């Protein structure tokens, strides 16, 4: 073999869309989490 | 208020009272102890933590004859268990002197009968004493005001 | 009230009235029964399932006698066969031991007679009964009333 194997240039990029949109879900989901806990807590001070 | 206010119990010592409005009963969470009322042990509290309350609903024997809620408070003399409270500048305040521990939760009547704010602590300013508890508003939010150096009763 | 509410037989066991208001006749459809009338027998009843209830339209000649309904809704005491039934908070009771099976449609009547609502059942609640029941709205809109427990009459 004339060329070594990698790890980042060694996966599809279909599999790696899969991968990134899995992780990517999760870091979605916290993230509009967090949003939402300081939105209620705003919309909480504002109209207390 | 005699008649519908239940006293707690810690070691057998009175430490706070429950409060039932509108088919829903109060208490504050600070106040640790057992309901007096049988039934009411049997009633499932949720909890405002960062209300210092825990509220839960309340049997089907008992809702009605509840102490009506109301919203609408002008300034001047208010009603409650040891006389009279003094609601100005959206403050309420007593004399100092009276009050203390073991008072949190209790309720504060109208003239008609029906509840305007709950006690829950009482910083004394020397001249008087600011009560810190949750007052209500027209738009149905319940804010808990609490003048500097509250501490809960 | 006694003049224009007709109740319906079953087995020679009243069991259900139906009322006349605003030119139409309505029966409730947890009760079932004989309308007593002959006239009003002839008429297709159009139902309303998730309303509980069936309306039709009157003939010609009686239409003129009917009973008025109400929109406005003061808070206290309101008329009623078995007495006064008390209302506040949105909410229709009565005293407890007050009414029972078979007291399906009978209308709620004010100062000025005219109806304010339809019963349709009752949950007993020991100080008081709570009255399941359908009002007006003002919108002209129609909407229930059923607290928590309500056992059609």
């Amino acid at each position: 073999h004339k060329v070594d194997q990698e790890f980042q240039a060694a996966v599809s990029k279909t599999s790696w869309n899969w991968l990134l949109a899995l992780f990517g879900g999760a870091s979605s989901l916290i993230v509009v989490g967090l949003i939402v806990l300081v939105c209620s807590s705003m919309l909480i001070n504002t109209r207390r | 208020e005699s008649d519908k206010t239940f006293p707690i119990m810690l070691n057998g010592q009175v430490n706070g009272y429950a409060c039932v409005v509108g088919g829903r009963l109060m208490k504050p969470l600070h106040v640790e102890g057992k309901i007096d009322n049988e039934q009411l042990a049997a009633v499932k509290l949720k909890k405002a933590s960062m209300y210092d309350l825990e509220y839960g609903d309340v049997p089907q024997n008992m809702k009605s004859d509840t102490l009506q809620y109301t919203s609408d408070k002008p300034p001047g003399f208010y009603n409650w268990h040891h006389g009279a409270v003094q609601y100005e500048n959206g403050r309420f305040t007593v004399p100092r002197g009276v009050g203390g521990k073991g008072d949190s939760g209790r309720p504060i009547l109208d003239n008609r009968g029906r509840v305007v704010a709950i006690v829950l602590g009482g910083a004394n300013e020397g001249t008087r004493t600011a009560l810190s508890v949750v007052t209500w508003n027209q738009k149905g939010v319940t804010i808990k005001d609490t003048p500097e150096g509250s501490e809960p009763w």
